Order: C-alpha cells, then structure tokens, then sequence
C-alpha cells in the first residue's frame, strides 16, 4: 500500500550508521559488502563509523552475505545467508507461538523463519481496539522487528540488550503502520 | 539436506511449559508433505527424531502424520519424565532449515489418531 | 526551492529520525504512525534507544500535533494537540518587538503567524550594509524551533531547547536561499 | 546514479543530511543555498552541540572546495581563504607516501585527489595478496578533507575527529567494483 | 600566478627517501605545455627552479621537457648531497597552482647555475 513495504536502519552498539534503507522491492539482501546503488541489497560494509571499535570491525567481517528479506502473499521471511548466525526478536513472532514478546530466536545459516504475518496482524489490530486506546497505542512495537548478525542478546547471552550488540538492524513495516495509523487517528 | 543445525534459544520460562504434562509429543515443521515422494521417507523422519533424541531411553513410538500441510510427527514414550527429556532435545531446534516447535499431546489422542501405539512399550533406538 | 520546508525532530539534545521535506502546501507535525503520507510527519512510528521514561509520556500527548500551513508568503502555526506548543521564530518576536529568544505558548486550538516573507526581506536588505556578520546572523532568523507539550525559558525550569523532551527545528528554504543569494555577492 | 556521496562531520559527531553528488562538479561551501545539485552548503546545518571553535572554523570555510570528477580523475581546488587538507590513500600510493599521509592544499591550489585504473590496478594486485588486502581497499574508495585546521604528523590534532569541520567523500563507482570483486572472494 | 605557494607537508620518511642517493633529481607538475606559449617560458620554468633553491651552489643542469604533459623538469648536481637540499626544496611544495615531487634518476657540465 506504501511505495517501501519496509524501512531498515542499521546500528552499531546504541548508535546508528549510514542512512536508512528503504526497501522498494519485495525481496532484500542486507549484506557485509560495498555496493551502494543496488535496489536490492543493504550494503553494510560501506557504511562508515568514526566511533567504531575493535569489536564491531570483527564483527563486520563475518556478516557476509548477510540476511534476506522477502515479503509474499502477506508474509515477510527472513533467512540467514550468513555463514554466522543471525538473531531475530520479533514480537508478531513471539506472539503466534506464545513466547515472551521479548524473545530472540536464533536462524543458524540455511534456515528460514516467518518473521512476521499480515492477517494476524490484523486479527490483533481488531482485537486491540475493543480494549482502549493504550492497547492500539502499545501496538507500534508489533511493527518492528530487530534482528543482530553474529551475536545476540537476551538473558541467555552476556549482552543484555540489543544495544550491546555489534551489529543489529532496525525493521518498520510500513504495511502495518499505516493500518495502526487510521484505526489510531479515528479512536 | 534433512540435518540438525543448533537450537534457536535456550528452553525455559520464556519459551517451553514448565514441567512436562503428558508422555506425548506433537512435534510440527519436520517435514512438507507437498514435496515427499511414495511411502518411504517417513523413515528418514523417524530415524532424524530418534537420532536428536539418541540420549533418550523412554520413545517406544513415533509416527508422522503425512497428510499434515504443517509437517507434524507425533511421539508416544514410556513417561513423561522421558517425554520431558524428548522435549528439551526437540522443541526450538532447527531441522531442515525449519524451525521445530513441540506441544504435549493427551494420550488418548494419540491413542485415538494411532491405534498402533497400543502396543509399543519398548524403547526405539537410532539405527 | 522545490521544497518550501525542512524538519528536524529531536528528543532531548539527540536528532531521531530522518529529515521531513514538505513537498506541499499543508503539512502536519503528528505523533501517529502514517510512514507515507507526504503531508503528515509522524513522529510516532520512529525508534530512539536512547528514550527515557519521561520522553515516553510527553510522546503520548503529542496527539493530532501541530499544523503548518505556507501561503501567501506567510507560515502559521496551527495547534491540534490536546496539549499547548511552544515556538522560538525570531522573525515573530522581532515583528513584536521580543527578545529574538522569546518562546510563545500556543494553547489548543490557537493560531500563531510565525514567519512572514517579506518582512523578512526587508531584514536582509537592510542589514546588507551593517556587515558580512548581520547578514549571516540572519540564518536564525530562517530556524524556528518549538516543543511539545512542555515549555522551555526563563520561566520555566528547563532553560534550554535541548532540555525538553519533544522538538522540532523548521528550516525555510525560500528565505536561506535568498539569503545565500546575498551572502555569496559580499 | 551518483559518482560520490559526502558526509560532513564537526570533531566525531556527524552533521546533516549525506550529499549525493549528482553532477560532474560539485562544491563545499559554508554558505546558505538549500537546493542547489552542484552545491552542498554546511551554513544550513544546525548542532546543538556545537562549541566555539568548531562556530568560528565555520566562518572561515568560505567558499570551500570545489570536487570536479573528469577523465575518470577526481581533483580537489582550494576556494576558501583558509587551507584544505586531504587526506587520499590513493594519491599516497600513486606517489609512494604513507597511506595516512595528508598533504595541505593552499588557496588557489588543485590536487588529484583520485585516479579510477590506478585504483583498478591496485584491486586486482591485492586479490593476489588475500580477502584481508582487498577489503581493506575501501578506505581507498574513502577520502576525508578537513577545512582551515589539519591533523597529522606534523599539526597539533593527531587525528580527523580532533578537526573543527572536515568531510569524507565515498567514490561510489570505486566501492562498486570493489564489490564485485569482494562477494567472489 | 607562477609563484610558489608553501609546501604540502613536511618532509621525512613518509614521503621522501631518507637520503639523498644520487645527484640527479626528476621533477614533475612544473607547468603544462597546451597552456605555455611559444620557446620562450621554458627559461621562466628553469629560473623558478633555481630561485627556490637560490642558497644551493651545486646545481649545474636543468632541462626542461617541453613535450612533457607531466610538466617534467631534470636538474644534474654536482654530489648527491647538493641534489639533497634541491631535493627538499622542490618535494612537496606548490607551484602555479599544482603539487611538484621529485624522483632520483651535454653529459659533464662544472659550472653552477643560479637565479637571475
């Protein structure tokens, strides 16, 4: 419905780098190389950070090929082409298998995961409204996902928060954000 | 292709009930039967079970439900203490690029959708 | 000049967000989740995990926001928010004969003319013989800066911009053209 | 679609919007025009961070520098009052000097900031020497200037994030080649 | 404007060799012949080389290729160490608005020359 069914920003520890991607196709590679005119992919490796620690420059050197993200018949994918793993916290995940919304689920390299449906979405939107207006309010972070290539965090992990992490994207869906937006404006 | 690759996280509250309820699993996203060919893959699946679960000695039953568009394999053991120690090896762990996720099944369920299991008590073991 | 307006959001003394370009005559500064719309800036939809507590709650209260409309070589600014917006325009509080620093609360439903072209073209040429540095001094004069909800100055506790929780900066590109326009030629 | 694009920085935190360079020519100046393709203006640009050194460097940027891409060679011309100060790992190698080398650009003055087959060549010696030498070319794709005040070996500022007001400039034909050399690595 | 305008930096190891080995100097990036006019600015080209180095006593050849694209200058010293100081005279510096190096490289010439 929008003309990017996505918007991505890239960080580095809790600050963030480069400008944001808008993806205007429905298939996305986010990757750890240097092309910095292609629809299609996400170069990283381009993208410069003054403030860049050892940490964050090893990490940078096992993004690779990186994730792929695609968005069919209402469904985005995010699967990891990376030859290290990529750890993705998706609450609209989370929430179709009854995990806490702040769960992180791990892809190792060659796997896939549904990373987010529409009409669930949807169906929790409709929901929503019937219970006031700080439960369509509290919806905003059900269009975001974030995912860290590497490494991740959470109470397994010694980094705690995303903003520990060496490199972790930020992902809007449009689609859905504009949905919350006219039942928000009209309530 | 049809390989292990790692778990997606720990298992614990966040994730998984808290104490196993049942001596039956419901495992999902083993499979896809739209691209299985004839009758003899099924045995790739039990083994692939049998091997993630080699530790355990208490599965005397599997089978997988191959009109299931969700790709779901069921497992009957001898307790649920050894159901619970399936589990831990099952749920959230990667198999076939897909992510596995396991829920308790009632025993006369599994009894009801498989009568075979009536009389399996002896454990099975990876080949 | 092919977009008459550019905004800046900041949370405290940190930019989050990218930059809103208005492409058309009405635009709306909101804090609802509309990423498309090319009359709306909506400030809900964007991440900061920089964010305390106390910029979650002024966020809240943001609301249908605030209007800023561009005609007739004049820009208002329109309150649609349950709650009152503070505005710093130099070129408003010189017209009035202010302190350039003055913050005007305007409460719902109020209106207040923040920037007239003209006047502010009879500035710049009246200040083109008082030196090179009155003339580039004028950029604050095409700045102008409000918050949300709360207030900043010297009746207030916070002092300055960079201490309330939700502002924006309005760059007017027609005026910051001419002026460059001047600036060059000297 | 564009040949570079700049970021402007003030000692280590970036300033503004990133400038994508759509024409052949381009200058950096410290004047006020929003909406000019050829121009990219820093005296628009607002810091609310900005201390006294970094507000008074600013009103000596002047005119800046002119970028003109030409004959698959870039080159730098000093406009401002104040000397510019380049620092392009390329140029060092095309001339021997250490890659960190920054060398002051007087007014009046052009220096040949970049050449695109001297980079090729480089690219294709350093798939012979392994992943790590060609990755590390993309600080050859890179280029950073500071105006009126240097950082190095012989100035005060030991490194860019010590200057008031400096740029960096990303050679985007360059970083593409570079890419298609790095996924086949 | 054929003036010399500062140098572009100072000169050590990171861009100059660490001692003079040889009395012959290459020097590019002195002018450029499409914008040269006539046979008479070659002698404007050899007079502002031996200005800049006006203290040195040991220069005793210049040329100047006036074919030379690269605006390509060669001086002849009378040691090594003559062509050492013409050296860090010349490397580095700007001249008419370009950046002039220098490399180490009518056969016996004695003679010094020096600047009108």
């Amino acid at each position: 419905e929008p003309a990017f069914w996505c918007s991505i920003a890239y960080y580095e520890l809790n600050q963030r780098v480069g400008e944001t991607f808008h993806a205007s196709q429905p298939s996305l590679t986010v990757d750890g190389f240097t092309d910095p005119s292609n629809s299609e992919r996400f170069c990283l490796g381009l993208l410069s950070n003054v403030n860049r620690n050892a940490t964050v420059e090893m990490t940078r050197r096992h993004i690779g090929r990186g994730v792929r993200l695609y968005y069919i018949g209402g469904e985005v994918f995010a699967e990891c082409l990376s030859d290290s793993a990529i750890f993705v916290q998706s609450p609209n995940c989370n929430q179709r298998y009854g995990w806490h919304p702040a769960t992180v689920c791990k892809i190792p390299p060659g796997c896939n995961l549904k990373i987010f449906n529409n009409q669930e979405f949807a169906a929790l939107l409709a929901q929503s409204v019937n219970q006031g207006f700080e439960a369509v309010y509290q919806l905003t972070r059900m269009c975001t996902i974030r995912m860290s290539f590497v490494k991740g965090w959470g109470a397994e992990y010694r980094r705690q928060t995303v903003t520990s992490t060496p490199c972790w994207i930020e992902l809007h869906l449009n689609g859905p954000l504009q949905w919350l937006d006219k039942v928000l404006t009209q309530m | 292709s049809k390989v292990w690759q790692g778990q997606a996280f720990h298992l614990d509250r966040r994730n998984s009930p808290p104490n196993s309820l049942t001596p039956c699993l419901k495992i999902r996203n083993m499979f896809d039967p739209v691209m299985e060919i004839g009758d003899q893959w099924h045995l790739a699946i039990q083994e692939a079970i049998l091997e993630k679960c080699s530790d355990n000695d208490g599965i005397v039953h599997i089978a997988v439900d191959k009109n299931s568009r969700e790709g779901c394999v069921y497992v009957k053991c001898l307790s649920p203490e050894y159901a619970g120690k399936a589990f831990k090896a099952l749920h959230g762990s990667w198999f076939d690029g897909k992510l596995v996720t396991v829920k308790y099944l009632r025993l006369d369920r599994y009894h009801h959708r498989f009568p075979q299991a009536l009389t399996s008590n002896t454990p099975l073991k990876p080949s």
